């Protein structure tokens, strides 16, 4: 019975041009 | 002949334009075919060898789509975020500036150009918001015909004449609440208002959500919910439909924000509602409708006259709305016994009267082969509860498809195609074998409540 | 088929939201909701209301008869069998199994 807060953890990403 | 395409950015008083081509943004002028005045900021133009604008046609319906963040003030640009978090500040084209374009709607873009094309309807927020379509109608309701009529009063006649109500300056009601004993037709009222209002217009739109359904394990994700629901009801009514939004099952959540439940975040919730519904933000044509079983549970701040300012109070049937609730829920197709339609002639429908009339009489009765629960008040006095105080409609319901389902058993075991009286006269007294939770422990507070319209309070509750 | 186990563990509440998404699932009548739980008393009798879960079936164990039964589905014919006990049944590998899946029954059983 009480409330949760969340941290994001970042997915590798990248592109080219 | 060939010719190639361009994306047409601004017009000029000297008659030039400025078109985006091959990415790059080059300076043209307009043939002496087409009119420069026409143009419009955003469409695609014909270019040719010597760049020389020849003919325009509509938007382009390809590219990327991005999430609208805001709307800047100068009123032509818009900050959207792409796919990557990406944020682009966009032109916006001419049919951008339905309603007015809010934060998150999808628009069509191409970031080189830099160009908002079309908003694109999206399937998932449709479906976030349930709409559907109701079919009860007032005839399946019965034996609340003064409740029906209070409903009409309060959201029928304001959309009805609504020039009346302008010329005598009258607010239509802004909130409904029907209360009353567990299974008495909360839910049915609100559909059959919502298909009558549907089938009025000649439209509306109708919202339910239910009460659990807007509880998250998270902090933060119920309110920006029922702003998401808000948002949607004031998109539906900006083009002046009236919008119904319902609440079930409000005694679960936004309870009183006192003390209440030791350990609960209603105290974060029930605010929220309240500053959507009065607010310096005012809804215009939004109707909000909760049905809660437990009047005394919710919070007094959203009963407070203004909001919810209607309230109706639902009360079990009595014998003649018993009558009414049996003839709405038997037919004159549905099947008798031979026996009965002989004695009738024919008369079915005399018939299935009848029947109905000593099944009701049936039900109340003081005897003593209809004892339902044994009560002993403060003062010591015992008496015998029957069923005629706890006759509600879904009892009504339970004991009709007890009956059929007896007549199903005859008629598999005899094979005559009818339906005895007898089997629903059976069917009485074995709605109660089963429990149909009217029973409930120690000090309930239906019983408390029962007590206070006696005058003493109930203290002993005893199965019989 | 939806069928769910162990349901004397569970049962203001999560039974609201059952019997809703019941009464919801009620219009497709293909589908079969098949409950189970070991404890008919702690279940709630709120789901026990004619309607929805109207069908109750009991079931119970193994008759002896039905140990046999399932000694025979699981120990079939086509086991190896000791020589020294197909000398007592002059080799008739089903006689040998019968009596062989009754011994040990009734041993069990005693
Ligand atoms: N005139 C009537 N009065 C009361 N009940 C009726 C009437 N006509 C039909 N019913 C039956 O009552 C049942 C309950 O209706 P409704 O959904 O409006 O109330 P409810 O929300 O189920 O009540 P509760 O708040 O106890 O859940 C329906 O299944 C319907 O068959
Ligand atoms: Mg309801």
């Amino acid at each position: 019975g009480s409330m949760a807060q969340e941290q994001t953890k970042r997915g590798g990403g990248g592109g080219d041009d | 002949p060939p010719s190639g395409y361009g994306v047409l950015l601004a017009t000029h008083d000297d008659d030039t334009v400025d078109v985006f081509t091959s990415g790059r943004k080059m300076r043209l002028t307009c043939s002496p075919n087409i009119d420069a005045a026409s143009l419009k900021k955003g469409q695609t133009v014909r270019l040719n060898e010597a760049l020389t604008v020849v003919e325009a046609g509509t938007f382009e319906a390809v590219g990327e789509i991005s999430t609208l963040r805001e709307i800047l003030a100068d009123g032509h640009r818009a900050l959207v975020v792409g796919h990557a978090d990406e944020e682009r500040v966009v032109w916006l084209a001419d049919p951008l500036i339905p309603r007015k374009l809010r934060p998150g709607d999808s628009l069509l873009v191409d970031t080189k150009a830099g160009y908002a094309f079309e908003r694109i309807p999206k399937a998932e927020v449709e479906d976030l918001v349930l709409e559907e379509v109701p079919d009860v109608s007032y005839a399946d309701i019965g034996g609340l015909s003064r409740q029906i009529e209070q409903i009409r009063d309060a959201v029928e006649l304001p959309f009805l004449h609504k020039e009346l109500y302008r010329e005598y300056s009258l607010r239509p009601p802004k909130g409904v609440l029907l209360y009353g004993p567990p299974g008495c037709g909360k839910t049915l009222i609100a559909k059959a208002v919502a298909n009558s209002l549907a089938k009025k217009m000649a439209k509306s739109y109708f919202l339910n959500i239910k009460g659990p359904e807007l509880l998250n394990k998270f902090v933060g994700e119920t309110e920006r919910h029922i702003r998401l629901i808000f948002q949607r009801a004031r998109e539906k009514a900006s083009e002046g439909t009236p919008v119904i939004v319902f609440f079930d099952e409000m005694d679960s959540i936004f309870r009183t924000r006192g003390t209440g439940v030791s350990s609960d975040v209603e105290t974060t919730v029930v605010p929220q509602l309240l500053s959507e519904i009065d607010g310096v933000e005012g809804l215009e044509n939004v109707i909000v409708i909760g049905a809660s079983n437990r009047e005394d549970m919710i919070d007094p701040a959203i009963l407070r006259p203004g909001r919810l300012d209607v309230k109706i109070k639902i009360e079990r049937p009595d014998a003649e709305a018993a009558q009414d609730i049996y003839s709405k829920y038997l037919t004159e197709f549905l099947p008798v016994h031979a026996d009965d339609l002989a004695e009738f002639d024919g008369d079915r429908s005399a018939c299935i009267k009848a029947m109905i009339e000593k099944v009701v009489d049936r039900m109340y009765a003081e005897i003593d082969d209809n004892r339902f629960l044994e009560v002993t008040y403060a003062n010591g006095d015992k008496e015998v509860m029957y069923f005629k105080d706890f006759n509600s409609g879904a009892m009504i319901q339970n004991v009709v498809d007890r009956a059929k389902k007896n007549a199903i058993k005859s008629v598999l075991e005899t094979g005559q195609p009818g339906l005895r009286i007898q089997h629903l006269l059976d069917s009485i007294v074995d709605e109660f074998a089963e429990n149909e939770d009217l029973p409930n422990t120690t000090n309930p507070d239906d019983w408390a409540r029962i007590s206070g319209k006696k005058g003493e309070r109930i203290v002993y509750i005893r199965t019989l």
